[PDB]
């Protein structure tokens, strides 16, 4: 089977500046008809591939000039001449021509920006409906963000807690290059009840001092 | 306009036997040959199988071979693919793609989990703070569904600005949970309403929820 090697595995790159994809195939994807069937992929968070190349260098109709395919024999090249908004998420190359048909592993393209983004920090409560049901989610919100780094830290009336959050990232956002994460603290309605202050504690590099948002089960 | 309108997800039991369609419409189906791509776990991309126009060729790579089948009804401008003696590794977002090798245009995908474990819908909760004042958050919490997916929209669609939808994460009970949340300037409270639409097709649960801005 044709083995397709995409590199580098994350792509890293300043909004604005070039970046270049690799895909490198085991043998030569040269069949006869003399034609290429090396395609690219681009994979945007939550949805559909789109073919953006099909053969070395024909571009898809639709997609900016910024996007060109290059090479012949084992090693393959998409350039983007300027990385914009749009181009961020998952690249692949694939062949087409001979069975199996394969892919590359996948490159993903994130945005770095210049300038640090400070998260918006909120707390929400567990609801009474769900409080009903025997459990209480408290759930910790840091919105738009860069970088990516950020440490959260759940106390419950000053305990520091551990093994019972997790976290969820975001894909990096078109308009911005800001991520947003979000952490769910799982209690029971028996522990729930037992405690009063709960607060998410936030660490960012575009955080001056660590913030802290609260909460007390009582009077809210 | 070229679309693919695939089935929607479903669990099945290892050893199991499932059928996927495809449903398209806007271009000329049978002149075209089609195809099933999977995406794993990993995100990896796995060419499963491709028909030709008219269905006299099949072929599949020899993972799939004598397990899977692929077909077509060109009257329906239907593309099927029959699962059988599904095992863990086949657990994957299937793709219905056009063209057998030269993907041009590709379906929405359809989640196959292959596993033991029960089906199990989501309880959908409101997430609203207790009280800088910029900036407002409202979302959804929707707790402990399997398998995989679930899809989150606000105000049916056309709510798009301002609105995270974070990745599902597996909970130690061995059930998903994710989140959504719409951040809007703290004037937009006033006026506007705030509905979070929920979909887990493998247990057919639909849930609608208005999120009050305030917390009783």
């Amino acid at each position: 089977d044709i083995e397709l090697t995409q590199s580098p595995l994350t792509l890293s790159v300043i909004i604005g500046q070039p970046a270049s994809i690799s895909c490198k195939s085991s043998q030569s994807l040269l069949y006869s008809d003399g034609t290429t069937y090396l395609n690219w992929l681009l994979q945007r968070p939550g949805q559909s591939p789109k073919r953006l190349i099909y053969l070395v260098s024909k571009v898809d109709s639709g997609v900016p000039d910024r996007f060109t395919g290059s090479g012949s024999g084992t090693d393959f090249t998409l350039k983007i001449s300027r990385v914009e908004a749009e181009d961020l998420g998952v690249y692949y190359c694939w062949q087409g021509t001979h069975f199996p048909f394969t892919f590359g592993s996948g490159t993903k393209l994130e945005l770095k920006r210049r300038t640090v983004a400070a998260p918006s920090v909120f707390i929400f409560p567990p609801s009474d409906e769900q409080l009903k049901s025997g459990t209480a989610s408290v759930v910790c919100l840091l919105n738009n963000f860069y970088p990516r780094e950020a440490k959260v830290q759940w106390k419950v009336d000053n305990a520091l807690q551990s093994g019972n959050s997790q976290e969820s990232v975001t894909e990096q956002d078109s308009k911005d290059s800001t991520y947003s994460l979000s952490s769910t603290l799982t209690l029971s309605k028996a522990d729930y009840e037992k405690h009063k202050v709960y607060a998410c504690e936030v660490t960012h590099q575009g955080l001056s001092s660590p913030v802290t948002k609260s909460f007390n089960r009582g009077e809210c | 306009q070229v679309q693919l309108q695939q089935s929607g997800g479903d669990l099945v039991k290892p050893g199991g036997s499932l059928k996927l369609s495809c449903a398209a419409s806007g271009f000329s189906f049978s002149s075209y040959g089609m195809s099933w791509v999977r995406q794993t776990p990993d995100k990896r991309l796995e060419w499963v199988a491709s028909i030709s126009s008219g269905g006299r060729h099949t072929y599949y790579p020899d993972s799939v071979k004598g397990r899977f089948t692929i077909s077509r009804d060109n009257a329906k401008n239907t593309l099927y693919l029959q699962m059988s003696s599904l095992k863990s590794e086949d657990t994957a977002m299937y793709f219905c793609a056009r063209q057998e090798g030269d993907y041009d245009d590709w379906g929405q995908g359809t989640t196959v989990t292959v596993s033991s474990a029960s089906t199990k819908g989501p309880s959908v909760f409101p997430l609203a703070p207790c009280s800088s004042e910029s900036t407002a958050a409202l979302g959804c919490l929707v707790k402990d569904y399997f398998p995989e997916p679930v899809t989150v929209s606000w105000n049916s669609g056309a709510l798009t600005s301002g609105v995270h939808t974070f990745p599902a994460v597996l909970q130690s009970s061995g059930l998903y949970s994710l989140s959504s949340v719409v951040t809007v300037p703290s004037s937009s409270l006033g006026t506007k309403t705030y509905t979070c639409n929920v979909d887990h097709k493998p247990s057919n649960t639909k849930v609608d929820k208005r999120v009050h801005h305030h917390h009783h």
